[PDB]
DNA sequence: TCGTCTCAACCGAGACAGCATCGTGTGGTTCCGTCAAG
DNA sequence: CTTGACGGAACCACACGATGCTGTAGCTCGGTTGAGACGA
């Protein structure tokens, strides 16, 4: 409910690629063209972009074959 | 976008593609209207229009051309903002040169000359001439002549001359140069001599010639014909308050310059002598001066005014220094300053702000909504809206309240932590509410200053700033492994008075059923919150990776630990919960569930423990009363009976016995005695203020009052500020530099007189002096100390290489200072460490110190322990992040971008502003001892001898530990053996400063040879046969004959024979030196080891400065060169010539000594590289010839850790290791044969050069290198970029050593980024400059 | 202040139209800021919030179409300080 | 050591310069007359005591010494070059009166921001000058009204003469000694700079497109064509007779009646005269 | 809060809210005294045992009944200030007083 | 009764350094130390008794 | 007997009048945009 | 759907000074540089 990197920053251990990864989540939430797996909080694209970040649902080939 | 940012001397017919007209009238604005003219600074053919679309005559107003021309006029209709993009250019009818090569620090022109600057300047004075191409004729090109010299030397050959003066000869003779040439003579010349002086000037002469070889760039294009104009939208020109207006003083210089050029101009037409062509060539020469500097030699003033005029050099760098004008201010849009205030009832990851500055902070992000959701698709009906205060804007306002970042600077910037995030509410008022426990980490206590905001426009920024800067990323702090999130002094007085062991309570010995049920059966009002109770406690243990079994513990928790568990979820142990809850102990707690769980889980134990502590310290009752500073009644009889002690000091003073300064050390030492006696004692009546009984007639415990309670939690101040409240305020000393002798009889209770407030406040105005000052000290030392480290990104993973340094720990003193866990934490291993047993590894890789390897180490007993220092790494611009540390935000390991140089630096500015003999070794605790690197022998009545002075004394404990550390003079004494058992406080080595023996090696019978009774030795006898010996005579005071003799006293054996020490094939004869006395006489036995003869022998902050700098202080240490024997060579001949005479090699080089310093070496001794001789310190640099690298290291480790170790912060050693690898950097070479003899390049290159040169046509075409350390003000001059160092340099110099030197530089670096505003390579610019470099010259 | 009227120097805000600006984003700002390891808020606080000339239209134009493209473009920084240069006469060229 | 100057080193250089009898520089004015290389150097290099005489009078200034005695010596060689020896007087007064005209000329080039003609600097040299009479017996501020009463003048007329008098100081010296804060970052321009007031155009440029192509396809020709807004040029219905509508009274009507639709849709999408103009 | 006395080294707020409270005591019981409409002669009095403690001096029996002393009734009732020196001011014993 | 040792003829601010910021006691009631402006000018600016 | 190695000052930062066109004010008609009138 | 009248731009001739030019002759602390000193 709350916003954690924790659950990120504990899995990859790397606090670098995640930013460019919700970075390009939420241009493709923004852009209309890519539905979120996460329901919606009452929250803006950050929140559920950095959800789905921290959740392992989706990666760098995930969004890469998204774009 | 745009690549390849270099420097290029430019040539003046490519200055003329680049402007875009010639301006050759002052017009600037028009007399009758408001409308410039044409050929002026405010021209619109050159530069453009005024306004937006429109021409100069007026014809053409519309929208569709861009690029026409008008008929009636010569100019283009365009924008606005094409003032910004052409300028102009002055026609120089006689080329002028750059004064920007002359009058800075270095002057170019006499170097690439061979002159110095006098001449130089004086050619163009117009006072002495000057030749061009000389041939065939008696003085050169580069001599010197007088008007009466050229006149005789123009007589006297006719022809083949051409005498010139002013910059038409300079531009003539850099036409003529041959720079690409002239680099030949110079490096043929450059083995020829090996001077100092001479040798600086042909290094920078090739320096020179090099960089002009690799410029590509003709020498004749530094003179200049052509010169631009300033833009005149940089410059301002606007219609003011009543038909006035407001102009920078650039225009009315370039105004002067053209001016002056048009007179040179009508007077260049008219057959005009020499003699005013000269003097308006100087005038054309002293107005360019003007016009690119101010403040040197022009001094020009303008009308009406006191205040010089601004050149360029004050539009490119502005005020404040040598600094820039984007660097100097930069006011950044979205933003505003406000008041702040604490808000306890919200959040860690939310916060407070008022709905008044709400409105304006999302206003893209209300525009967007209103324009998105339907409501209103214009914007000057929502300006409307927003503005009239209408009942739904803060509906539609508050969906991008919940849910979205903001940041909130100090505009005092202190450290890191000043910034941060956090998430806005919707509340009254116009102030800013904040979160508590967020000010520690601000160190801005609520004092009612102006902090700013800044709102980020892209939710990109949001993104990274929520995991850049939000307050669960950013717990640890980057000084230690302590948080920054520091608790207060209301929390801690809740786990104070809760969790209490006391004595008489209602509910005694009661029962609990659970931790919820004894929280209803505290509050029921029956029961107390310190009472002897029983609860069971389902604690879970998390030992195991993914399981956390139940299990239940009886133990003997009052109320307060039941409650303080109640609140402690399932992830922290019951039992460390048990202690007094201080302020450090629940720094450390905090430390040890963070390093534990990880991040949301400390954060979200953070807001319930600060509700708690809230609470808990609103229904708590404590207050510092009357009777709270309780004062001792032998208080006063201590201050009676020092008052009848100094009135005897007084009265033995006044009757002539003692001077003032043994009554004055008596008094400044018995003061102090008489000072922390009556604080012990205040210690001793504050611990025992407290009267209970339960059952019983008296008992004794902990004291009830808040004095104590604040005493021993110790969150704001220390137990020497209560002696000022209570008891004796202590010994203020006079800011002069002595110390008041009368005491502060009275308190702060009881009420003070006159005189000893008087006392105080000198004091207090030293310390007000000392924090004002500070302050500013820390910024100028910081603003180059962040400054030489901006160029430590990372771009390497794993290297590969086998390298470290050795970390000791601070057993300083009778014991360890800094514990050995306190200074490897966080960090990673370099090799297998060695256990003491037989070939036994913990771990053969290079894994991270977490925190189950500290007790693991502490279980152990090693103690030399190396790291992986980024010191030694081989990665080539930039450090790779195996070598550092896991000292981050972060708990885990580094990764790849991090940019490690700023907060290793910013780590020494934060505390910065914070801060203000050897007569025999005694040991404190019982150790065995260990000898480490040094040469004794035994004697025969059974003592050891130690001839070498590098030897140290390490007290290893009874596991094998080192714990204390002690320093071994020459010539000392040691009563204890090695290999023996343990003794507290015994004395194990005995030496004196006072007198320095001479120990033998060898026995038998002494013979004196070369000592003379009147010149070398003295038969010297004392009163009442007080002194019988032989008595040597001073090296000043003796005759001339026996001036160079030296004595020997040769060592034979009884019978005769000559008797030699072994190792060495001289014998063991010993010298005798002046002022020494010899206590046996010639041809009696002496034994080995005996005593020969007698020989009699500031901190803070510019303590800091002098370490950065790597500078000498004013009494340096001198070492002996190489490791053998040190002997001494010229004594009366001006200085002391201690040559060195080793058993491997010789050398025929002898370092120098001064003759005012004192030399502690003795003849024939065994000085090794590591043995200091001469009192006071050695920096770094001076160090850094003899031994290497990790004894360097380790003594700059020790010499900041020692004195900010007192101050009370703890700061890890790779803050500065990082900075000591940055201005270690660079390094010199000392052969040639690929480069030359004297040059400073860095290690990286010389690395890639043998790496390129190994493996080729030749064998070796590379050679060896030296290592040269740099202070912080000369580090960041040898690189290889302009504009980076165009910010705190000056530009006069630094951008004349950027056109001279053609370096086609790169975007390697951040202040190059960051001036511009491009994509910075250290942080999330990784892919693309990756990108870049992909689509850039590759496939 | 939201938006402030820019400089005449450089495309910075200031006061003058009837609105006070902000504080000063200095040396040790921008330090602080490259304190952690990130890159990109560090030019978007620096070509977005100030210094360009059509950067400012098209991300505002991206905030209220909806959609992100993030382009880089050129600000007007690099113009005035080549500007600044090239009235010294400095050879300044692209490799590419 | 010595001097590093450049008055000092003119000095020097200027003491070479000889002065005699009055027949030597009458047959250099003879010799200089039929033209020759000698007598005007002789008479630029020996004739420059009366020129730094004449610059040492007009120090205190907006310009530089070095300025003064250039147009000293300008205006000395200007006297040289046209003169004419029929006179058989001193060139000396010839050259003091030419470098007053030089320095005349340097006064009103040289010291102001705004340039102005020989005309109105010498009126305001004038009235400056009988300010400077009548301020010593009226021994307070100068204010116009007295001014005017004097040189019989109107007042607006001298206020507007005065008004041109601006008298600019510098934009870093501020108020005070301590100059933490210049005067570059205190004002802005005077045109729309801000990102507020282009992107309210770009706004409003995009919203008036889109109520025109929302609206019929006649009115929206006839109010893009008329005011050229949507790719038109500056052309009107006496231009566009013979493009949209012939009879120009059709077209008027059909104009105020689209402008009529566009303010009630206007009034009902929210957008008011108190709204929109404050 | 608490931290402003052994931090910043002033126990002078301790003393001053102490007097503070021995003050507003004062005004609280004049204001009753006057609200309970008692007699000169105990207003007098009460002045008497309030202007005779250790420190300072006495300047009563010189006031009028009638005027003076219904006057700084009127301009006392909103509390009373005291007169303490810099560095020989008042002791704590007439402030337990 | 501000006695300032800055403007004319005078130590400004980074002028003062460690000597005219600290007191001798030949002040006994003639220069009172707690009475200065604090930020960034303790000491040379000072007050009358 | 001379080249090189320190060594202490030097400098700079955090008037008057006349002559030859001249450029927008000042209308001058003329075109245009609009206002009644059927 | 047609017709005729007045106020406001729109180049343009006339013009009134007005631009433009010309002749009289009496605090602490680090990079630079000139100068003394010692050995091969
Ligand atoms: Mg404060
Ligand atoms: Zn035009
Ligand atoms: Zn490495």
């Amino acid at each position: 409910a709350r916003v954690t990197v924790e659950d990120c920053l504990d899995n990859v251990d790397n606090r670098f690629e995640l930013v460019m990864l919700a970075t390009k989540r939420a241009r493709q939430l923004a852009t209309g063209g890519k539905e979120p797996k996460v329901a919606w909080e009452n929250d803006k694209p950050t929140v559920v972009a950095l959800r789905e970040i921290a959740s392992g649902l989706v990666d760098e080939n995930v969004v890469q074959q998204e774009d | 976008e745009f690549d390849a940012i270099r420097i290029g001397l430019a040539s003046p017919e490519m200055i003329r593609s680049w402007s875009f007209g010639e301006v050759k009238k002052p017009e600037t604005i028009n007399y009758r209207t408001f409308k410039p003219e044409r050929d002026g600074l405010f021209c619109a053919k050159i530069f453009g229009p005024v306004k937006d679309y429109e021409c100069l005559c007026g014809k053409y107003k519309r929208l569709k051309h861009r690029g026409v021309i008008c008929e009636k006029c010569g100019v283009e209709v365009a924008l606005a903002k094409v003032r910004r993009e052409r300028m102009g250019h002055i026609e120089l009818a006689s080329p002028v040169a750059h004064i920007w090569f002359l009058k800075s620090l270095p002057s170019r022109i006499g170097l690439l000359l061979d002159m110095t600057l006098r001449d130089i300047e004086r050619v163009l004075y117009f006072e002495s001439y000057v030749v061009i191409d000389p041939g065939m004729t008696t003085l050169e090109k580069g001599q010197l002549l007088n008007d009466e010299q050229y006149f005789e030397a123009l007589e006297e050959f006719g022809d083949d001359f051409d005498a010139r003066m002013g910059a038409e000869a300079v531009h003539e003779l850099l036409n003529a140069i041959d720079l690409e040439h002239e680099i030949g003579r110079l490096r043929e010349e450059i083995p020829q001599t090996n001077s100092e002086t001479k040798i600086k000037k042909l290094s920078k002469r090739l320096k020179l010639m090099e960089a002009f070889q690799g410029s590509g760039n003709k020498p004749e294009w530094m003179v200049l014909t052509v010169l631009p104009v300033l833009p005149p939208d940089l410059r301002p020109l606007v219609p003011l308050d009543g038909g006035r207006f407001a102009t920078s003083d650039l225009n009315d210089l370039y105004r002067r310059v053209i001016n002056r050029n048009n007179r040179l101009k009508r007077l260049l037409d008219l057959a005009a002598p020499d003699i005013i062509v000269r003097n308006e060539k100087r005038m054309l020469q002293e107005a360019v001066d003007a016009l690119l500097d101010n403040g040197r030699r022009g001094r020009a003033i303008t009308g009406s005014n006191k205040r010089p005029l601004k050149s360029l050099a004050d539009m490119i760098k502005g005020k404040q220094g040598r600094f820039r004008q984007n660097l100097l201010g930069k006011r950044v849009d979205y933003s505003g300053r406000s008041v702040i205030t604490v808000g306890p009832t919200l959040r860690l990851h939310q916060c407070g702000l008022p709905k008044k500055m709400a409105l304006e902070l999302f206003k893209p992000f209300i525009f967007g909504k209103l324009e998105g959701r339907g409501m209103a698709t214009t914007i000057k009906a929502a300006k409307k809206m927003v503005e009239r205060e209408l009942p739904e804007v803060w509906d539609v306002l508050a969906e991008v309240i919940r849910e979205h970042p903001v940041l909130l600077n100090r505009a005092p910037t202190l450290h890191r932590l000043g910034i941060q995030a956090f998430e806005p509410v919707l509340i009254e008022g116009k102030a800013i509410q904040l979160h508590p426990l967020v000010c520690a980490a601000y160190n801005a206590d609520f004092d009612g200053d102006q902090m700013a905001v800044h709102v980020p426009l892209t939710l990109e920024a949001q993104l990274e700033a929520r995991a850049l800067m939000m307050s669960t990323n950013n717990i640890l702090s980057p000084a230690n492994g302590e948080p920054i999130i520091v608790p207060s002094q209301d929390v801690v007085m809740g786990l104070y008075y809760m969790t209490r062991e006391a004595i008489n309570a209602k509910g005694e010995g009661m029962a609990f059923a659970d931790l919820q049920e004894v929280d209803r059966a505290y509050r029921s009002g029956q029961a107390s919150l310190h009472a002897r109770v029983k609860v069971r406690i389902n604690e879970k243990i998390k030992g195991e990776d993914g399981q956390l079994t139940a299990n239940t513990r009886i133990v003997d928790t009052t109320v307060g630990r039941a409650l303080l568990f109640q609140v402690v979820p399932a992830g922290l142990p019951f039992d460390v919960v048990n202690q007094s809850m201080k302020k450090k102990a629940i720094s450390k707690l905090i430390n040890h569930c963070y390093r534990v769980v990880g991040l949301k889980d400390t954060v979200i134990f953070a807001d319930q423990l600060m509700y708690t502590g809230f609470a808990y310290s609103t229904i708590s009752g404590v207050s510092i009363g009357v009777n709270d500073f309780v004062i001792p009644d032998e208080k006063a009889r201590i201050i009676n009976a020092a008052t009848d002690e100094v009135k005897e000091i007084e009265s033995q003073y006044a009757s002539g016995l003692v001077t003032q300064g043994e009554k004055y050390n008596k008094v400044i030492d018995l003061w102090s005695k008489a000072n922390d006696e009556v604080s012990k004692a205040m210690m001793a009546n504050l611990s025992k203020e407290k009267v209970v009984d339960r059952e019983g007639k008296e008992v004794d415990q902990e004291s009830f009052n808040s004095m104590y309670m604040m005493a021993d939690s110790g969150a704001r101040g220390s137990a020497a500020q209560i002696r000022q409240l209570a008891g004796m305020r202590g010994l203020m000393a006079k800011p002069d530099g002595s110390i008041i002798e009368t005491p502060i009889t009275a308190n702060f209770r009881e009420g003070l007189n006159v005189l000893q407030y008087f006392i105080s406040t000198h004091g207090a105005r030293k310390g007000l002096a000392d924090t004002a000052l500070k302050t500013a000290n820390s910024g100028y030392l910081t603003r180059r100390l962040v400054d030489v480290a901006q160029d430590l990104v990372v771009t390497e993973i794993d290297c590969g290489t086998e390298h470290g340094l050795l970390m000791s720990p601070h057993i300083e003193g009778g014991d360890v200072v800094e514990p050995l866990g306190e200074r490897v934490l966080g960090r990673v291993i370099a090799r297998d460490v060695f256990k003491p047993g037989s070939d036994e590894v913990i771990v053969p890789a290079g894994t991270l110190i977490d925190e189950k390897w500290v007790d693991f180490l502490e279980v152990m007993s090693v103690d030399e322990v190396v790291v992986r220092s980024p010191i030694t790494c081989e990665t080539r611009h930039g450090i790779c992040a195996m070598c550092y540390g896991r000292d981050l935000a972060r708990g885990h390991r580094v990764n790849i971008g991090e940019a490690v140089g700023v907060i290793a630096a910013q780590s020494i500015g934060e505390p910065g502003t914070q801060l203000t003999a050897a007569d025999n070794v005694q040991v404190k605790n019982g150790g065995t001892i260990r000898l480490h690197n040094l040469k004794h022998v035994v004697r025969a009545d059974g003592a050891l001898v130690a001839v070498s002075r590098s030897g140290e004394l390490a007290v290893a404990d009874d596991f094998g530990r080192e714990r204390e550390r002690y320093k071994l003079p020459y010539g000392a004494v040691i009563s204890v053996k090695e290999g023996d058992k343990v003794d507290p406080g015994a004395i194990v080595a005995k030496w004196d400063p006072h007198t320095h023996p001479i120990v033998t090696e060898v026995d038998g019978t002494v013979a004196f040879v070369g000592m003379e009774e009147g010149i070398t030795v003295k038969r010297q006898t004392d009163e009442l046969t007080g002194l019988t010996n032989i008595e040597v005579m001073d090296p000043k005071d003796r005759p001339a004959a026996g001036k160079d003799i030296r004595p020997a006293v040769k060592l034979i054996d009884a019978a005769g024979k000559d008797l030699l020490l072994p190792g060495t094939d001289v014998p063991a004869q010993y010298f005798l030196p002046a002022n020494a006395l010899v206590n046996l006489t010639d041809g009696a036995k002496v034994s080995i080891g005996d005593v020969v003869a007698r020989i009699p022998q500031t901190g803070g902050l510019p303590r800091v400065a002098d370490l950065f700098e790597a500078r000498r202080p004013k009494e340096p240490s001198i070492l002996a060169e190489i490791s053998g024997t040190i002997s001494f060579g010229k004594e009366t001949k001006g200085k002391r010539r201690l040559v060195i005479t080793p058993n491997d090699g010789s050398d025929p080089y002898e370092e120098l000594i001064p003759k005012w310093r004192h030399l502690n070496v003795f003849e024939g001794e065994q000085v090794n590289r590591g043995e200091v001789i001469s009192d006071g310190p050695s920096n770094p640099h001076d160090i850094l010839r003899l031994l290497g690298v990790s004894s360097l290291a380790k003594y700059i480790v020790n010499e900041i850790q020692d004195v900010y170790r007192l101050q009370g912060v703890k700061i890890n050693d790779k803050h500065i290791e990082t900075i000591l690898r940055q201005m270690l950097r660079k390094v010199e070479v000392s052969e040639s044969g690929d480069s030359s003899f004297i040059k400073g390049d860095q290690v990286e290159l010389t690395q890639v050069l043998e790496e390129n040169e190994q493996l080729g046509t030749e064998d070796k075409f590379p050679a060896k290198y030296e290592r040269v350390l740099l202070g912080i003000t000369k580090a960041s001059l040898s690189t290889e970029s302009f504009i980076s160092a165009a910010s705190f340099q000056e530009t006069t110099r630094v951008l004349t050593e950027a056109a001279v030197t053609g370096k086609r530089d790169f975007l390697r670096g951040l202040k190059e980024n960051v001036v511009v505003g491009r994509l910075i390579p250290a942080g999330t610019g990784l892919a693309y400059h990756s990108e870049r470099k992909r689509q850039r010259d590759l496939g | 202040r939201s938006t402030g009227s820019y400089s005449l120097v450089t495309q910075q805000p200031l006061g003058g139209k009837a609105q006070f600006g902000g504080q000063r984003f200095g040396e040790m700002e921008v330090w602080a800021l490259e304190a952690y390891g990130a890159a990109y808020t560090l030019q978007e606080m620096l070509t977005v919030k100030s210094d360009d000339v059509n950067g400012r239209t098209k991300m505002y134009k991206n905030i209220v179409d909806g959609d992100h493209r993030m382009e880089a473009g050129m600000p007007e920084s690099f113009n005035v300080l080549i500007k600044e240069i090239r009235s010294l006469g400095i050879d300044i060229e692209l490799e590419t | 050591t010595r001097a590093l100057d450049a008055t000092q080193l003119y000095l020097n250089e200027i003491g070479f310069s000889p002065l005699l009898t009055p027949e030597e520089e009458v047959h250099f004015a003879r010799l200089a007359q039929k033209g020759d290389p000698a007598g005007r150097k002789r008479m630029i290099e020996s004739n420059l005591r009366l020129v730094v005489k004449i610059a040492r009078r007009y120090v205190n200034r907006g310009l530089s010494l070095l300025d003064l005695i250039e147009e000293g010596n300008l205006g000395l060689i200007r006297a040289v070059e046209k003169f004419d020896p029929e006179r058989g007087f001193r060139f000396s007064t010839y050259a003091t009166w030419w470098i007053r005209q030089t320095i005349e000329r340097a006064i009103m080039n040289q010291t102001r921001t705004i340039r102005l003609p020989i005309h109105v600097v010498k009126e305001l040299n004038v009235y400056l000058r009988a300010a400077r009479e009548l301020t010593h017996k009226l021994d307070h501020e100068p204010s116009p009204e007295e001014i005017a009463n004097l040189l019989e003048k109107p007042v607006a007329e001298v206020k507007r003469m005065l008004g041109l008098n601006e008298r600019v100081t510098s934009v870093d010296v501020s108020l005070g000694p301590d100059s933490d804060k210049t005067l570059l970052d205190t004002l802005t321009d005077d045109r729309p700079t801000d990102p507020c007031e282009l992107l309210q155009d770009d706004d409003l440029s995009e919203s008036i497109d889109q109520w025109l192509t929302e609206l019929t396809d006649k009115q929206r020709e006839v109010v893009i064509r008329r005011f050229g807004l949507r790719g038109h040029e500056s052309s009107t219905l006496e231009e566009v007779g013979q493009e949209i509508g012939l009879t120009r009274e059709r077209v008027r009507q059909i104009q105020v009646e689209a402008l009529k639709r566009l303010r009630e849709i206007l009034e009902k999408n929210g957008l008011s005269s108190d709204a929109l103009f404050q | 809060n608490p931290l402003g006395v052994p931090s910043r080294m002033n126990v002078g707020q301790i003393l001053e809210t102490h007097l503070g409270l021995a003050a507003k005591g004062l005004g609280e019981k004049i204001n009753r005294m006057l609200e309970e409409q008692r007699k000169v002669a105990e207003l007098r009095k009460f002045l008497h045992e309030i202007y005779n403690e250790i420190g300072g001096r006495e300047e009563n029996l010189d006031e009028l009944g009638d005027n003076e002393i219904l006057a700084l009734a009127k301009n006392l009732r909103g509390g009373v200030p005291m007169a303490t020196p810099v560095f020989d001011g008042a002791k704590e014993r007439e402030i337990k007083a | 009764r501000r006695v300032s040792a800055l403007g004319p003829g005078g130590l400004t601010r980074e002028r003062a350094g460690f000597e005219v910021r600290d007191v001798h006691p030949t002040h006994y009631g003639r220069v009172c130390p707690i009475e200065t402006p604090e930020g960034p000018n303790i000491g040379l600016i000072n007050s009358l008794a």
